[PDB]
């Protein structure tokens, strides 16, 4: 359906950056390696909102930075680490909405690319990886933290991802079909393209009347994405070849021969 | 543990010569975040290249996109150096039309 | 809207 994602890194003052999706559009950055580090709209529905707006999100990453580089050093004393060595904390958390209510909250960290500690699919609990996230999570208890996500989650999370997909709505609400062509190589390769399509979900098969290349989707750039599937066909079969494309912006599901 | 960076090269419209595109190199499935990406333009590094804020998948692997505008020609070959953590020395994929 | 000041690790 639809979700509101965060994304943020601190890399060991350490490297700060935050960054805010909806759907597969960015709407919002933050980077401490900035000239003047503040709340960056990335998307124009979030461009028009009041300065008071962007101010406490540029206030609440500017806070946010500080906080994480005492977690850098309090998880760098969790696990006896040197001062010298970089280590990366990562933190992820968003909310999944079909009638437009909160469908699924999500909150995870990561120390230095594995999991450390998650908020449980009930909001009430965590979940300690290790010894070091037991003396996390054993400090979010405390302040009942997991109360704060709940109010998060199934409330502000919610109303206003609401918001921004009906500012939005002649971007976010609307599907890129892909523009497919087949190109053909030489070797001795049936090449399917889909290219300038939103969001980024798609399916690319080649069928002969498990052996494709697929790709990773890549994106343009212009806030649509890329992918092709590549088959290695005998010389002379080409004509029993079709590739499939699977999108949400085709009325009907598109076959292609060479 | 250390991830080893996914590196594609190309364009962000299908390229013609003589008009002006967008030369793409994007970065994804790599960790940690520290990583060395440079468009080059016939073995030269260009001044011009920008890139998009680091985020994320769900496996905390990160991806990047570094872009820049430039102009096809049917001469001039163009190719991304990546440098990682994870390879014995930098990586340089060449660009395909 | 991101999530206010979160406690630290």
């Amino acid at each position: 359906s639809h979700s509101m994602r965060y994304f943020y890194t601190a890399v060991s003052e350490p490297r700060f950056i935050a960054v805010g999706y909806v759907d597969d559009t960015q709407f919002v950055r933050f980077d401490s390696d900035a000239a003047s580090p503040r709340g960056e709209p990335r998307a124009p529905w979030v461009e028009q909102e009041g300065p008071e707006y962007w101010d406490r999100e540029t206030q609440k990453y500017k806070r946010q930075a500080q906080a994480d580089r005492v977690s850098l050093r309090n998880l760098r004393g969790y696990y006896n680490q040197s001062e010298a060595g970089s280590h990366t904390l990562q933190w992820m958390y968003g909310c999944d909405l079909p009638d437009g209510r909160l469908l699924r909250g999500y909150d995870q960290s990561a120390y230095d690319g594995k999991d450390y500690i998650a908020l449980n699919e009930d909001l009430r609990s965590w979940t300690a990886a290790d010894t070091a996230a037991q003396i996390t999570q054993r400090k979010w208890e405390a302040a009942r933290e997991a109360e704060q996500w709940r109010a998060y989650l199934e409330g502000t999370c919610v109303e206003w991802l609401r918001r921004y997909l009906e500012n939005g709505k002649e971007t976010l609400q609307r599907a890129e079909h892909p523009k497919t062509h087949v190109t053909h190589h030489p070797v001795s390769t049936l090449r399917c393209w889909a290219l300038g399509f939103y969001p980024a979900e798609i399916t690319l098969t080649w069928q002969r009347d498990q052996d494709t290349e697929l790709v990773e989707t890549r994106p343009a750039g212009d806030g649509t994405f890329q992918k092709w599937a590549a088959v290695v066909v005998p010389s002379g079969e080409e004509q029993r070849y079709t590739c499939h494309v699977q999108h949400e912006g085709l009325p009907e599901p598109l076959t292609l021969r060479w | 543990i250390q991830r080893t960076p996914k590196i594609q090269v190309y364009s962000r419209h299908p390229a013609e010569n003589g008009k002006s595109n967008f030369l793409n190199c994007y970065v994804s499935g790599f960790h940690p975040s520290d990583i060395e990406v440079d468009l080059l333009k016939n073995g030269e590094r260009i001044e011009k290249v920008e890139h998009s804020d680091l985020s994320f998948s769900g496996d905390w692997s990160f991806y990047l996109l570094y872009y820049t505008e430039f102009t096809p020609t049917e001469k001039d070959e163009y190719a991304c150096r990546v440098n990682h953590v994870t390879l014995s020395q930098p990586k340089i994929v060449k660009w395909d039309r | 809207m991101a999530r206010e000041l979160h406690p630290e690790y």
